[PDB]
């Protein structure tokens, strides 16, 4: 709400969401901490969840 | 005994699976030391009994270290 | 009969028959959303004579 | 009865003290007892354990370490031939994270 990022439709907005990995005993916030885009509708058909975990290695560089 | 030979030779390569396992779970453990765990909960124990204690005994020799 | 179920292919778009005739396999499961790519398989041996591969694949 | 022979075994070696009449390793053994002897623990459930497993698996893919993720899958399936499966499985995993290895000297 702060920033520029809120200028969008709230479908997509509410989309985005935060996301936890699994967890480590020794952990902090820079070891856990993603980004998620939900599919719901019948997008998930041309996005694929193997194709998630490349936004989130690339994310995570 | 022949059979008993062989199903030690397949505790041999259950605890060395359970080495590589350790080691990709990269515990402080050694080979002898895990042995001793699988003693433990082979007649049945908590793993999280045996859990906290390992990690205050790890804690408690850099103490006097 | 194989023009009528090919236009059961184009105007109705749903494999229908209990006999294999004809060279689409449809799977009894109806996915969930692996629906479009998996459901419907070419069958090799209903393929006719007057009907290239390409037209098959092309009305499947 | 040889419950409390590897109960004592393990502490000398973990905590490394040689005498028995140390009375630190007394203090301890007390302290492993009065542990052993209290529950509070909620008793594991295996299906958590497999999910467990399973999400071992997918951070090792997420981080692309693709020999070490496909045999870890392999090593588990192996193992879980033929309870005591999921008591030593769960240790393993509670002891430590934070950290992982690449599996050396591994043709097999």
């Amino acid at each position: 709400r702060a920033t520029n990022a809120q200028f969008d439709s709230p479908e997509i907005l509410r989309r985005l969401d935060v996301r936890l990995l699994e967890v480590s005993p020794g952990d902090t916030g820079w070891d856990v901490f993603s980004l998620d885009y939900h599919v719901d509708g019948p997008i998930a058909t041309v996005f694929t969840r193997e194709c998630m975990s490349h936004y989130l290695r690339v994310f995570n560089f | 005994a022949a059979a008993a030979a062989a199903n030690l030779n397949a505790v041999r390569e259950t605890m060395d699976v359970l080495l590589e396992i350790s080691r990709i779970l990269n515990t402080g453990l050694d080979m002898e030391t895990l042995s001793i765990c699988v003693r433990l909960c082979e007649q049945g124990i908590n793993p999280e009994a045996l859990s906290s204690v390992i990690k205050e005994l790890r804690k408690a020799t850099e103490a006097l270290k | 009969p194989v023009l009528s179920f090919l236009y059961r292919w184009i105007y109705d778009g749903e494999l229908e028959d209990t006999y294999h005739e004809f060279f689409v396999a449809s799977d009894p499961t109806v996915k969930t959303d692996r629906l479009w790519h998996d459901k419907y398989t070419l069958r090799k041996s209903m393929i006719p004579s007057f009907m290239t591969m390409d037209q098959s694949r092309k009305v499947l | 009865a040889q419950q409390e022979r590897d109960v004592r075994e393990l502490v000398r070696g973990v905590a490394g003290l040689q005498d028995e009449a140390d009375p630190n390793f007394q203090l301890a053994l007390n302290f492993a007892w009065s542990n052993f002897r209290f529950h509070r623990f909620l008793d594991v459930n295996s299906h958590k354990i497999e999910k467990t497993i399973e999400g071992i698996y997918e951070k090792f893919v997420i981080h692309s370490d693709l020999s070490k993720a496909a045999s870890w899958k392999r090593l588990t399936e192996e193992f879980l031939n033929a309870d005591a499966h999921y008591s030593i499985l769960s240790l393993l995993l509670c002891l430590s994270d934070s950290p992982s290895n690449s599996s050396y000297v591994e043709t097999p």
